[PDB]
């Protein structure tokens, strides 16, 4: 249930949706809000796995 | 211009299928006793390609234009040197920068200017008699040049181009491609004996000379030559023979091969990693040999087929007449509050009315507003000097 | 009808969202 | 203007085509966009309302705001590839296992 | 001079050094910039690469 929950977070960002900022934002600049989503469920990944 | 040829029969072509060819090398790098693999142009493995007949010993002879894709596999089987060379371009009227690689007998003309191509080039040679020798006579390649941007000339060499009766001996194999405008060659020869289909061995490509250059090739067509012995007139209607040719085209598709290399650092073996399923397992592991035993590869992912676009009918239109493009807005301590919900809005349309100066939007693409839906509309309408531009922003203070 | 006995069947009952977590990667 | 807040009555200019059901296909309601299958409905809701949350946090189930229609929603991405072969020495077959 | 979107050809040439061994000193050998003791070697390459 904990990375259920990872999934709902922005982890800094404007949307936790994938579908929902490419279609607000160009692939140019969107590049900083997906990569604060990768970055956010990267840790919660190896943190499960540990 | 040139000739218009005559009886010319169309046949039609037949498809052939390639046997663990189209490997070269993808890098630079020598490499022994390791399995490495990169994302480089290549042939997949027991592909349904396009074979073209041009045997004359009838009267079969057809030089269509083909488009140029990523990575062309060209492999011709002559029985002594027949196809000479090829032309590369977009429209070939002589307007753009027209890549000309002739192989004549002596010297290996290419140059790269604005030739004026006519209908139908060829190249046609004549036989003697008193000297028994295949000389060139008929050069129909283009009418005049006008502009260069590059010119190269190869070494002199010795070469007769027969035309005889026999079999296939030779085998030059051409990767043609362009990144980046960068026009790579990879020639590599391999002798043959046979008459017709083709080796299943694996060969290796070569590069022979990178161009540095950098034009725009769409499309391309493979020039052939013609007899004229003793036994012919030799016009231009009957009395051609183009002999017994065939050349293969193949297109490269972005697959991914496990090159192997051994003591002396030659590909000998390349596996494909996406094709048969016993296929996928040695390029996973990176190890030819498979013991019993279960793996996992990917996963098995359903892609939709179509997509439906459900938005609730509108029947009106917002008033752009009042909010843009007006004659007086309000100040900017009392601005006016706009209430613009339950209409259709546009920002297409508000150029043809009137032209803006700084048109940025922030948080949200100018170009995908019309995608996602709008909620609460509100106008702010006011007008203040020039110098408080820079500071209403959403990060300016 | 189990092959089972009565004490493995009582130990059973003591101790005791399938498909929407595997739609995320999680799979069992 | 505000995003994703109240039922859609303004939007831009964006036509409508047709709807199918059993089909896995891509759907846009509202603006979100999103992939699955658009079935049937049995469960309970109210006018005022239109998405709807489970407990993983996703759209199941959203109004049609052109007929007023519940459609649930649920991806056909459910399955796996897994090779099993016995051995390269022995035979040159494989057999596909799907999970 | 001007320059366009093709590959200019015309660029000019560089000073070349010498070469020294048996110290552990920074080389350059056409685009790799490797650190290390240069020492001989007994298989060869390839005529392209």
């Amino acid at each position: 249930n904990t990375l259920v929950k990872q999934l709902s977070s922005n982890f800094g960002a404007i949307s936790s949706v994938l579908n929902d900022i490419l279609s607000r934002l160009d692939p140019p600049e969107a590049e900083v809000q997906i990569d604060r989503l990768i970055t956010g469920r990267l840790q919660s990944l190896q943190t499960y796995v540990t | 211009q040139c000739v218009n040829l005559t009886t010319r029969t169309q046949l039609p072509p037949a498809y052939t299928n390639s046997f663990t060819r189209g490997v070269y090398y993808p890098d630079k790098v020598f490499r022994s006793s390791v399995l490495h693999s990169t994302q480089d142009l290549f042939l997949p493995f027991f592909s349904n390609v396009t074979w073209f007949h041009a045997i004359h010993v009838t009267k079969r002879f057809d030089n269509p234009v083909l488009p140029f894709n990523d990575g062309v596999y060209f492999a011709s089987t002559e029985k002594s040197n027949i196809i000479r060379g090829w032309i590369f371009g977009t429209t070939l009227d002589s307007k753009t920068q027209s890549l000309l690689i002739v192989n004549n007998a002596t010297n290996v003309v290419i140059k790269v200017c604005e030739f004026q191509f006519c209908n139908d080039p060829f190249l046609g040679v004549y036989y003697h008699k008193n000297n028994k020798s295949w000389m060139e006579s008929e050069f129909r390649v283009y009418s005049s040049a006008n502009n260069c941007t590059f010119e190269y000339v190869s070494q002199p060499f010795l070469m007769d181009l027969e035309g005889k009766q026999g079999n296939f001996k030779n085998l030059r194999e051409f990767v043609f491609k362009n990144i980046d405008g960068y026009f790579k060659i990879y020639s590599k020869h391999t002798p043959i004996n046979l008459v017709r289909d083709l080796p299943q061995g694996f060969s290796a490509l070569e590069p022979l000379v990178d161009l540095p250059i950098g034009i725009n090739i769409t499309r391309f067509q493979t020039l052939l030559a013609l007899h004229r012995s003793y036994l012919t007139p030799g016009d231009s209607s009957s009395g051609w023979t183009a002999g017994a040719a065939a050349y293969y085209v193949g297109y490269l598709q972005p697959r991914t091969f496990l090159l192997k290399y051994n003591e002396n650092g030659t590909i000998t073996d390349a596996v494909d990693c996406a094709l048969d399923p016993l296929s996928e397992t040695k390029c996973t592991l990176k190890s030819f040999t498979v013991e019993k035993g279960i793996y996992q590869t990917s996963n098995f992912r359903v892609q939709p087929t179509e997509s439906i676009v459900r938005f609730p009918n509108i029947t009106n239109l917002c008033p752009f007449g009042e909010v843009f493009n007006a004659t007086r807005f309000a100040s900017v301590y009392a601005w006016n509050r706009k209430r613009i919900s339950n209409c259709v809005a546009d920002y297409s349309v508000l150029y043809n009315s009137a032209s803006f100066s700084t048109f940025k939007c922030y948080g949200v693409s100018p170009t995908k507003l019309n995608d996602l839906c709008f909620t609460n509309v509100y106008a702010d309408s006011f007008v203040i000097r020039g110098d408080e531009v820079r500071q209403i922003a959403p990060g300016q203070t | 009808p189990s092959k089972r006995s009565f004490i493995e069947d009582l130990l059973f009952n003591k101790v005791t969202l399938i498909c929407a977590q595997k739609f995320n990667g999680l799979t069992v | 203007f505000e995003l994703l807040h109240a039922p859609a009555t303004v939007c831009g200019p964006k036509k409508s085509t047709n709807l199918v059901k059993n089909k896995c296909v891509n759907f846009n309601f509202n603006g979100l966009t999103g992939t699955g299958v658009l079935t049937e409905s049995n469960k309970k809701f109210l006018p005022f309302q239109q998405f709807g949350r489970d407990i993983a946090d996703t759209t199941d189930a959203v109004r049609d705001p052109q007929t007023l229609e519940i459609l649930d929603i649920t991806p056909c991405s459910f399955g796996g590839v897994s090779v099993i072969t016995p051995g390269t020495n022995t035979s040159n077959q494989v057999a596909v296992l799907y999970q």
